[PDB]
């Protein structure tokens, strides 16, 4: 018996990416996918002081 | 008015017994034949609200 | 690292492959916070207890 | 080691999650150090 026990979510991410990657665009309605976090929108330069 | 709207737009972050409150996550983790079960609970909750 | 949930298929046909959290078909597309694994050997009529 | 006693006051507040928030009053349920012990 072998048991895999993932846990998703949370801010960081690792142990993934058997896929490719592309460039980055701004001010253009576009699909995106960041570490599985899909969606769609318009990306700008942010001011959030993380 | 404000309360009546606020509650509504908050009711979008409730699981209603499903595994998550985001459709894209469910659509990106489960086989579509096994995903109607999860989507139905969200649909019923949102209709009721 | 990068995970490939397709090498293990060449190992052997499997007695049970009952995934719970996510569907086994597209495990090569997600990202996980941390992954744990474990192993042991028990009798074949108690696999239902896992 | 010579023991004694004192109050606790309002100390022991830690960031529970790694998610940015701004200008909001979020409500959390987790393990904290109770006030005034």
């Amino acid at each position: 018996v072998v048991v895999l026990s993932f846990e998703l979510l949370h801010a960081p991410a690792t142990v993934c990416g058997p896929k490719k990657s592309t460039n980055l665009v701004k001010n253009k309605c576009v699909n995106f996918n960041f570490n599985g976090l899909t969606g769609t929108g318009v990306l700008t330069k942010s001011n959030k002081k993380f | 008015n404000a309360q009546a709207l606020n509650t509504l737009v908050k009711q979008l972050s409730s699981k209603f017994g499903a595994i998550s409150s985001v459709l894209n996550d469910i659509l990106s983790r489960l086989d579509p034949p096994e995903a109607e079960v999860q989507i139905d609970r969200l649909i019923t909750g949102r209709l009721q609200s | 690292c990068v995970a490939d949930y397709s090498v293990l298929y060449n190992f052997a046909p499997f007695f049970a492959f009952k995934c719970y959290g996510v569907s086994p078909t597209k495990l090569n597309d997600l990202c996980f916070t941390n992954v744990y694994a474990d192993s042991f050997v028990i009798k074949g009529n108690e696999v239902s207890q896992i | 080691t010579t023991q004694s006693y004192t109050n606790s006051f309002t100390r022991g507040v830690y960031y529970p999650d790694k998610v940015f928030r701004s200008s909001v009053l979020h409500l959390t349920q987790d393990l904290f150090l109770p006030f005034f012990s």
